[PDB]
């Protein structure tokens, strides 16, 4: 996988490729690695497909039960639940998850959770095998308080390069926009992003 | 130290016209050493016959276990268990030990007393049912038995002809296996008579 | 009446009779006194015998180098509670390298006694305790009741005829509180306090029991010829 | 007579503890009502705040169990909240285990089963509550299912619960005799709420201010409660007709 | 095994070959890899044979009890959730690779499940040792808006690719069609392109060929 | 707490009796009579069904006589539901013994274990005892034909002929009168039926109100056969002895 | 009858007499109050000075849960401590899993469910305390009062103990005279006055005043005890009003 | 806390009676009438749908329940007790039989398992007996059609025909006059409706009566085709319309 | 441990068991009796892992003796052998299995027949005219295949056994210090002192 989440003026956008593998065989070329744990709290999944799905399912359950009792959970709270599962079961998990959500008080927020189960709040986060190839690019190009169109272009160009170099990444570029306006799903096909 | 090939042995079953046959060798050894030439591998519970190859302690244990279970079945059901039902019981019982299995290759054979239909089935060590119209094989000479049966077998054989076919399948398969042989038994099963024959075979 | 069969039952006026009956066992117990200044804290206890051939039941127990108590009521219950205090004091030392605050000691005893008043099958503790100690905030005196109620005081007394000593200490409050840097005088005040609870019997050498803890004094108990000084 | 203290049978085959739990239901002296529209299910309940020192916003007997399911309770608030928390947990677990939202009637059955256990097992008392569950089920449409301390449950065209439940029940019965249908033939939930309040006013014979009522509305994909001003807006509409 | 699943206009179709192996040996020439979980939810299974049968039966049993409890027809997502959580719990040791499909009140559905617990969503899927031969065909001939008869053709063609090109697959093609508003039709041995040719010789022996030592009547009665 | 509602099922009376056991025996004394008679060449089990209704399905019915294994059967007196719990345990126990030793369980060993289970319910657990009395009829190669009885106390004894349930006092006197040691099975069949016919609370003893069974060596050579009588077979044996 | 001998048993009325008997223990206890204000809450309690021998300021009754919630109670003091110990466990596990400190309504239900659980079985006794508690969270200030039955509501002002009626009457006047709101520093002064006024119902033994507060502006949203100059200022205000 | 009731709540009285079982049977007596009749080619079970309120939808409350495709159940007594027994009965048919033998249990054995559950509520700690009598009708290959009654004690008896509940004494007498061993299924349905009218007071139609049969296999109700040996459920619940059709030729 | 043999003749079962107990490079004992009397007409010899052997033998002995007292009756050799087999069949899937191989020689008084059972540590039971455990069988089986007759006397059986011991003493690598021989017949169990 190549995955990322980026905060901007109006909120936050998540991004991901659509490739799942067993060795060099592509088991799924249209995977959806962007996953809803709450209305406006989503995550990007990387690592073991089984582990990240099982975790996301448990988190979605926890936040649904949270909402029933205490109302809408914060993005930080969601990240804490992910952490708790990842940290306490670190010996048996291979999961690299980026948590992203939109509050009206806190606006856009991004938390990344690597293998060990540590939590890191960042303006933007990149993860997955393909992220290695775009550390240079993303650091040079990211600005705070970007517009929606600028942030979409930033993620599109970034994942395009990650996909280009990483064999484990490919397919379509999925994106999920989280703002006050609501939730928007974007898709971008090879013919567009390859020739960027 | 491969549990399924310490003691040796084989079982084969075949269907004929309104009849079934099940046969087994008599050897029980400890690797190279032949120990017993009286170790029968076919058992029956009512009219349902069960043959079991593999690790001999599990053969004995499973016989005792299925006798146990079919006895309680009969007391509660007030009727003898049928081959199709017994097949399911064997599958359940083996899969119960999924991650610590009995090292066996059981084979069910018998005639359904209600429908009159001949029935045979085979299992792997962990319960997977292998149903067949023609024949089921099991044991350390299973390759040999597959080759003998697949060429010698034809459908709708008469009981007396079926006896010859299954006997020749077993004997010639056993003689190409070091761990199988030392005598043989064949069961010919009709709707309401069962004949048991001991075969003369080479004793090496 | 109908509401005293166990501790789990409230009476129609909101009383817990088993807890009150446990409180009654303390009233039958031999008198013991507690008092403190700003530098030291002192326990004085009248010991009781079965007859002239028997020993005198020990009333004072050490919990740590800086803490201990005196008992009145069921002695085995005092052994259980003191043993718990010993462990809690000890846990604080091993884990945090910290001497257990006398106040926390009181909070822990309160919560241990309380659990025995809200569950079926159990019974309340049948003993009252006077805990003295010297910690990071100076000298302390606590009064434990098996109802769970723990109270910090300048001085007090529990047991049979404890009201005599308790009145005396209430009068003497302004005097004994300022007995700083003088152990023997603080004990004398405690021995005079317990004397207000005596009837037909007087303080003898194998009858009196005194304990003291303070600024430069570990918790130590005096019996036998060591208390002859104070008679 | 210890057969009246725990849930064992009396000589006449009765469970007195269950019967006395039914009487605890009316301890709050509040009446509730539930009706179904075409697209929605409306539930209304009286709101009595006697003490001036109470924060009126925290006084509620309507609960949002899940996004789709709402529940109103007739009975003391401690037992009411006990039931609500369990219902929420059950609905959440159902979704996790079986991959879809717990239906209103299935939750009702589950809570009813739990209530049944308390009528058979001695160490557990029955909860002195009647639980009315409402939703717009994705299969069965607008739904009202009600549970009691006996462990009984059933679906309803409409229902009412409380001390003056019988008056409201017959009032609704007489309307459905007239209309000849199973529901309120109305497009918007706003007017179904207006119907619910109108018929409660007629049956109880009392007028309501904005703070005398409590309203829950179930539509497709969400159940929500109304604010005081939402109800006031609704009360004005009734008065101007 | 080769197994596939293909979505169409008004439902979903799954298919499978019928070979069962023990190493290089064909143990069963006509085994059933299409499993009924509920009347209108069926499962194609590859991997350890006993595992795919057992896990499909267990979840099928629990689905039946659930359907009775809820007074509702079971949903594919329920079978999907129950299967994946069971398989995840066993960390891959239960070697079941499943294609789950069916119709329910929500619509028609097609999913896949890996032994470790991961699930996929798609219009076309293939699993097992012949999945690459099958997927090659699916990727070549699949399109949006397939009819029923087109989807059956595509599915069985994908299985055939496995039968001919994968040594792990062989014999026959089983099919199950699950259409919305209709009964699911299980087509056992839909294609049988591997019939054994006539043998050159009858190996029926002259009676008395086998030497016998003893005879006896066996008592099966009480 | 819950002490208030505890009946204390496993305590002694001031006279040294077990209340619940005594009261369970009182319950059993109202159950339909069951008789066991042991002959030199077999055993008879006879039992009276509890006041029958004409719409009861008589042939596919079992209330009194149950099969434990091929060599052992029991006649029941008391709560049927309680008896079935114990019967399933006894059946399993017999199979455990067979699995262990590859030999059919000796009758006494089975009887002892079932009686030991009953005993347990009278000494610990705070549960009510089983309201059941059994007549065990069986064969093994050590003692041959054997009759036993067990009751809620968990006490068991061996018999030549015995009755349980209703009117045992009258039934035992009649058995004691006409029983002799050199008796045959067919004579015992007659004695069993004659005794029930005289002790019955019904107007007249008919086939539909009886369950009957024999355990003979009347199979072919040195082996035992259990015969649970069919309705028509009871009708015939009732005519053959001239009761109807 | 006998319906009142066992907890969790319904009477023919539909009442749990054992809980009502626990309420009698609460009514027997000392007065405690809670006042909700502009951006927080204020708690106060009456401490009866049984003897001269009691060390002043050193038998603290108000308890903190987490760092933002205060709890006070009337009735059986040990029962109140048990409830707070549970409250602290509940608040710790909330913060452990969800990171954010426990909201006051969330905390209120945790106590409520726990107390309610002690009316479900005959093997436990109901709590012999009414508990007034609250604090400041993300949605502002909240004040609650919880009773032996498990019943709790949000309050503008709350009171319990032997002088509850006197305190309630005084609380109602503040609500009427201050519709816009009461300030934190004002509420501290008023709390002192009300405890002194409620002491008329327990006037044999004289008493010691204890106050605490949480305020977004005054204490930065954390629970603190009122001590020293601010306490004495509040005492003087109360003294001036009784005369 | 914890269940301290580890002792029996049903015990023998000096007279030998088991009080709670007797009182449970009394609760069954108060319950609405239900009946069952066995024909040569089927079994019918029936009961009145006593509506609690006219606003209640009596279709949502099912008194007649499918246990297996070939077994159905009805009751008299306490509804909630029946509902949980049906849940338990359905599960035990799977866990203790189908998951072992790969087929559904025969009627007598499923009944035996339900009886066991009810017996345990008579002896186990801290529980009362179930306040219901069940009538279980079913079919299986080797026993054919059968009808069983299960009482609170755990006792069960096979019946040609019987009734339980409110007006059982009169209903049983009615069935004795009409029942013969040559009854066809349609004749048994007719007698069931006649017998039930005697005990029903108010409305007597397909909306107030609940009736199901155990008869021929129903391939149309199976939900799939392709397996010859699977031929469909023998249990079928008669519709409201199907009942009214038979009430005209009554 | 090491050498245990068994021969069933017309009227008796004869068990021969080596006397040596070796640990490392030292023969610690040369008079060890590797047998336990389970009942008056049933004898069990054993060989295998150190400690396990005697612990298992005595555990079986206790159980059979317990049965004998309870029922006032002697279990048949067949019944005893089946009990022993099941215990070993349980053992093999335990956390630490008994590594013990046994021969059970008994005289069935009801049948008036000698019986010899060979059971290995896996729980593999067979009834045999002659049996052996370990490497002994690799010499004795073929020898007995040649010289054994089913109608032999006890004296003939002892001579047949002498022939086995002689062969083992000639071709076996280790010194097993001779054998203790015991006879099981209608009159019970007795030991031959001069072998
Ligand atoms: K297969
Ligand atoms: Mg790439
Ligand atoms: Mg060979
Ligand atoms: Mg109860
Ligand atoms: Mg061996």
């Amino acid at each position: 996988t190549s995955i990322m989440a980026v905060t901007f003026k109006d909120g936050v956008i998540l991004g991901a490729d659509s490739r799942t593998t067993t060795g060099a065989y592509i088991a799924n070329r249209v995977t959806d690695k962007l996953t809803r744990v709450h209305d406006k709290i989503w995550c990007c999944r990387s690592g073991s497909a089984a582990d990240t799905q099982a975790i996301a399912d448990i988190v979605q359950y926890h936040l649904e039960l949270y909402t029933s009792q205490y109302g809408t959970p914060s993005t930080e709270t969601a990240a804490s639940v992910f952490k708790e599962l990842c940290y306490e079961n670190k010996d048996n998990l291979t999961a690299g998850i980026i948590v992203a959500g939109y509050d009206d008080k806190n606006k856009g927020e991004v938390y990344t959770i690597p293998l060990g189960g540590s939590v890191h709040k960042l303006p933007y986060a990149i993860a997955g095998s393909g992220s290695t190839f775009i550390y240079g690019y993303c650091d040079k190009n990211f600005r705070e308080n970007m517009s929606k169109e600028e942030t979409v272009d930033f993620i599109k160009h970034s994942l395009s390069q990650a996909i280009k170099w990483d064999g484990s990444s490919g397919g379509v570029i999925r994106m999920v926009v989280l703002t006050a306006a609501g939730v928007e799903r974007l898709i971008f096909y090879p013919d567009e992003y390859e020739q960027l | 130290s491969d549990p399924s090939s310490i003691n040796g042995g084989i079982v084969v079953a075949m269907t004929g016209k309104d009849c079934v046959a099940i046969a087994c060798d008599l050897r029980l050894g400890s690797q190279s050493l032949g120990v017993s030439n009286k170790f029968e591998k076919i058992f029956h519970y009512g009219h349902v016959f069960l043959g079991i190859t593999g690790l001999a302690t599990d053969v004995t244990t499973l016989n005792e276990m299925f006798r146990y279970k079919t006895n309680l079945y009969k007391l509660k059901e007030e009727r003898a268990i049928e081959p199709e039902t017994f097949t399911q019981l064997v599958s359940s019982s083996l899969y119960e030990r999924r991650f610590g299995p009995y090292f066996v290759g059981p084979v069910v054979a018998g005639i359904n007393s209600k429908s009159g239909k001949p029935f045979i089935a085979g299992f792997d060590l962990i319960g997977c049912i292998d149903e067949a119209k023609d024949f089921i094989v099991s044991g350390t000479a299973s390759d040999q038995l597959f080759g003998m049966c697949e060429s010698l077998y034809e459908p709708n054989l008469e009981p007396e002809d079926l006896f010859e076919t299954i006997s020749q399948a077993l004997l010639n398969a056993a003689d190409r296996d070091a761990l199988s042989g030392w005598g043989a038994v064949v069961y010919i099963i009709k709707k309401d008579e069962v004949v048991k024959r001991y075969l003369k075979m080479r004793q090496d | 009446n109908n509401y005293d069969g166990d501790t789990v039952t409230f009476s129609p006026t909101g009383r817990l009779f088993q807890v009150e009956y446990a409180l009654e066992a303390i009233k039958q117990g031999s008198v013991t006194v507690g008092l403190r200044s700003n530098t030291h804290a002192v326990l004085v206890a009248l010991k009781r015998n079965a007859d002239e051939l028997s020993s005198y039941q020990k009333k004072i127990i050490k919990c740590d180098e800086h803490m201990g108590l005196s008992l009145a009521g069921l002695a085995p219950d005092a052994r259980v509670l003191s043993n718990y205090l010993r462990q809690q004091c000890n846990y604080s030392s091993l884990v945090f390298n910290r001497k257990l605050a006398v106040e926390r000691a009181g909070h822990l005893l309160c919560d241990k006694a309380q659990k025995n008043t809200q569950s079926y099958g159990g019974r309340p503790y049948g003993v009252g305790l006077l805990i003295i100690g010297y910690d990071k905030s100076g000298a302390h005196l606590l009064e434990f009741q098996p109802s769970g109620n723990v109270t910090e005081l300048y001085g007090t007394a529990i047991g049979a005829r404890s009201q005599g000593a308790k009145t005396y200490l209430e009068r003497t409050l302004d005097t004994f509180i300022k007995i700083d840097g003088n152990p023997d005088e603080l004990i004398k005040a405690g021995v005079e306090a317990i004397s207000q609870s005596l009837r037909d019997e007087s303080l003898t050498v194998d009858n009196l029991s005194i304990a003291i803890v303070g600024k430069d004094t570990p918790f130590t108990i005096y019996d036998g010829e060591a208390v002859a000084k104070y008679i | 007579g210890y057969d009246r203290h725990i849930t064992i049978f009396s000589p006449e085959g009765r469970l007195y503890q269950v019967e006395y739990a039914f009487k605890a239901t009316n301890q709050t002296n509040i009446n509730s009502l539930a009706v179904r529209g075409k697209d929605c299910t409306v539930v209304i309940s009286q709101k009595k705040v006697p003490d001036k020192l109470l924060d009126p916003t925290t006084v509620s007997y309507i609960f949002c169990i899940s996004r789709t399911i709402g529940m109103v309770v007739n009975g003391p608030i401690p037992d009411a909240r006990n039931a609500a928390l369990r219902a929420k947990a059950e609905a959440a677990e159902f979704r996790y285990k079986y991959g879809y939202d717990m239906p209103c009637d299935v939750l009702a059955k589950r809570m009813a089963n739990l209530s049944q256990i308390y009528t058979q097992r001695a160490y557990m008392r029955p909860l002195g509550v009647i639980l009315t569950f409402v939703s717009v089920d994705e299969e069965l449409g607008p739904s009202i299912y009600k549970t009691d301390p006996a462990g009984y449950y059933v679906g309803y065209k409409a229902t009412a619960t409380g001390p003056k439940q019988q008056e409201i029940t017959t009032n609704l019965e007489n309307h459905f005799k007239k209309s000849k249908i199973d529901h309120i033939n109305e497009e918007s939930w706003e007017k179904v709420v207006e119907f619910a309040i109108t018929h409660m006013i007629d049956a109880l014979g009392t007028e309501f201010s904005k703070n005398d009522l409590e309203v829950g509305v179930a539509t497709k994909d969400k159940f929500f409660t109304l604010s005081a001003e939402n109800i006031e807006e609704r009360l004005v509409a009734i008065a101007e007709q | 095994t080769t197994i596939v699943g293909v979505k169409f206009n008004n439902g979903v179709v799954i298919a499978a070959d019928t070979r069962s192996t023990q190493g290089p040996i064909v143990a069963d020439k006509n085994c059933a890899k299409l499993h009924r979980i509920s009347p209108k939810i069926w499962c194609a299974g590859a991997g350890t044979a006993a595992d795919t049968e057992a896990v499909t039966q267990l979840i099928g049993s629990n689905i039946e009890l659930h359907s009775l409890y809820t007074s509702r027809e079971p949903r594919v997502v329920s079978a999907l959730q129950m299967l994946k959580q069971h398989l995840f719990k066993y960390q891959g040791h239960i070697g079941a690779y499943l294609i789950v499909a069916g119709v329910d009140p929500t619509g028609s559905h097609l999913f896949s499940i890996d032994a470790h617990g991961s699930t996929d969503v798609g219009y076309y899927l293939s699993l097992g040792s012949g999945s690459l031969a099958a997927m090659a065909v699916l990727e070549s001939h699949w399109k949006q808006d397939l009819t029923k008869e087109e989807a059956i053709k595509l599915a069985s063609d994908a299985i055939q690719a496995g039968i001919w090109n994968d040594l792990g697959s062989g014999s026959n093609v089983d099919v199950c069609v699950m259409e919305i508003g209709k009964d699911a039709e299980y087509l056992r041995n839909y294609l049988t392109p591997n019939v054994r040719e006539e043998k050159q010789k009858s190996y029926k022996f002259p009676r008395g060929t086998t030497a016998v030592l003893k005879e006896s009547i066996v008592n099966i009665c009480d | 707490g819950s002490r208030r509602y505890d009946s204390r099922t496993t305590i002694f009376s001031p006279e040294g009796r077990l209340y619940q056991v005594e009261y369970a025996l009182e319950s059993i004394s109202h159950a339909g009579t069951a008789i066991g008679i042991m002959a030199s060449d077999g055993i008879v089990l006879a039992a009276e069904r509890k006041v029958t209704s004409t719409l009861l399905e008589q042939d596919t019915s079992t209330e009194k006589l149950y099969k434990l294994n091929d060599k052992i059967a029991v006649a029941v007196a008391g709560l049927t539901a309680d008896a079935e719990i114990l019967i399933n345990t006894a059946r399993i126990h017999a199979q455990n013994y067979l699995k262990t030793y590859n030999e059919d369980i000796p009758v006494e060993i089975l009887v002892r274990r079932l009686s030991d289970i009953k005993q347990g319910y009278t000494q610990h657990g705070g549960l009510r005892p089983f309201g059941v009395s059994f007549i065990y009829a069986g064969y093994d190669d050590r003692y041959g034909y054997q009759l036993y009885t067990s009751n809620p106390s968990g006490n068991y004894t061996g018999w030549k002929a015995i009755s349980v349930g209703a009117n045992t006092s009258a039934a035992q006197t009649l058995l004691q009168m006409d029983y002799k040691d050199d008796m045959k099975v067919d004579d015992a069949i007659e004695l069993a039926l004659k005794t029930l016919s005289k002790t019955t609370d019904s107007s007249a003893l008919t086939y539909d109100r009886l369950e009957f069974a024999t355990i003979r060596k009347g199979a072919n050579d040195g082996e035992v056969y259990q015969k649970i009588f069919k309705p028509q077979e009871i009708k015939d044996i009732l005519v053959k002895t001239g009761i109807t | 009858t006998g319906y009142d001998l066992s907890n969790s048993v319904f009477s023919p009325d539909g009442r749990n007499f054992q809980v009502e008997y626990a309420v009698k223990a609460v009514e027997n206890g000392t007065t405690s109050i809670g006042i909700k204000c502009n951006d927080g809450v204020v708690f106060a309690v009456e401490k009866l000075i049984t003897s001269k021998l009691l060390v002043p300021q050193k038998n603290v009754k108000i308890q903190v849960v987490d760092r933002h919630i205060g709890c006070v109670y009337s009735g059986l003091i040990p029962d109140g401590r048990h409830l707070v110990n549970r409250g602290r466990e509940e608040a710790a596990s909330f913060k452990k899993l969800y990171k954010t400190p426990i909201p006051i309504p969330a905390f209120a239900d945790r106590l409520g469910q726990y107390v309610q659980a002690h009316t479900l079985y005959n093997s436990v006794r109901p709590f012999g305390v009414s508990t007034i508690f609250g604090g400041v969270d993300k949605n502002g200030a909240h004040l609650y009062m919880l009773e032996p039955s498990g019943s709790y509501w949000g309050y503008k002002g709350a009171a319990t103990g032997k002088g509850r009626q006197s305190a309630k009457a005084e609380l109602e006047k503040l609500v009427d005279h201050h519709p816009e709101g009461l300030s934190a520093r004002e509420a501290v002064k008023q709390a002192a006055k009300i405890i002194y006024l409620a002491h008329e119902d327990n006037k044999e033994k004289d008493f010691e005043l204890e106050i605490s507060w949480c305020s977004l502006s005054e204490t930065n949203g954390l629970h603190k005890f009122v001590k020293g100059d601010l306490l004495q200022e509040a005492i003087d205000f109360a003294q001036k009003e009784i005369n | 806390m914890t269940d301290r009731y580890s002792f029996s709540l049903t015990t023998f009285s000096p007279s030998g009676k088991l009080g709670q079982i007797d009182y449970a049977l009394t609760a069954v007596k108060q319950g609405v009438t239900s009946l069952g009749i066995k024909a040569t080619n089927g079994v019918v079970i029936a009961t009145e749908k006593k509506s609690s309120s006219p606003l209640a939808m009596s279709e949502t409350l099912s008194k007649v329940s499918l246990l297996t495709p070939d077994i159905g159940a009805v009751y008299s007594g306490m509804g909630p007790d029946y509902r949980v027994l049906v849940d338990k009965s359905r599960k035990v048919a799977h866990t203790s039989y189908k998951r072992i033998y790969g087929e559904y249990p025969p009627t007598k054995l499923l009944v035996s398992e339900v009886a066991k559950i009810m017996q345990e509520a008579t002896q186990s700690g801290g529980v009362r007996p179930f306040g219901v009598s069940l009538l279980i009708a079913g079919h299986d290959e080797f026993n054919g059609f059968s009808l069983y009654q299960v009482d609170p004690s755990g006792s069960y008896f096979p019946w040609k025909a019987t009734a339980i509940g409110k007006g059982s004494v009169a209903a049983k007498t009615f069935l004795e006059k009409r029942w013969n061993d040559e009854l066809e299924l349609e004749d048994a349905i007719h007698i069931a409706l006649l017998t039930l009218k005697e005990s029903v007071e108010g409305e007597f139609n397909g909306d107030t009566i609940e009736l199901a049969i155990i008869g021929d296999e129903n391939p149309d109700l199976l939900g799939y085709t392709g397996i010859p040996t699977d031929k469909g459920p023998r249990f079928r619940k008669l519709t409201s319309q199907e009942i009214n059709d038979r009430l005209e030729a009554l | 441990m090491d050498i245990i043999l068994g021969i069933r003749v017309q009227d008796s079962v004869i068990l021969a068991s080596s006397k040596a107990v070796t640990r490392g490079i030292s023969v610690l004992k040369d008079s060890d009796d590797k047998t336990r009397q389970l009942s008056p007409h049933t004898l069990m010899s054993f060989a295998g892992e150190a400690g396990d052997t005697v612990q298992f033998a005595e555990y079986i002995q206790a159980n059979i003796q317990l049965y004998s007292i309870r029922e006032d009756y002697e279990l048949s050799p067949q019944a005893v052998s089946s009990f022993v087999r099941q215990e070993l069949a349980k053992s093999i899937r335990s956390r630490r299995p008994y590594q013990v191989n046994v021969l059970i020689g008994g005289y069935d008084k009801k049948k008036n027949k000698p019986e010899l059972y060979q059971i290995d540590y896996l729980g593999t039971k067979v009834e045999l005219p002659y049996g052996a455990h370990g490497y002994s069988g690799f010499y004795t089986f073929s020898l007995l295949d040649h010289h054994y007759r089913p109608d032999m006397t006890t004296e003939e059986g002892l001579d047949l056994l002498k022939l086995c011991v002689q062969e083992l003493e000639k071709r076996m690598p280790m010194d097993f210090k001779g054998v203790i021989v015991k006879i099981v017949d209608k009159d019970g169990i007795r030991q031959v002192d001069d072998f």
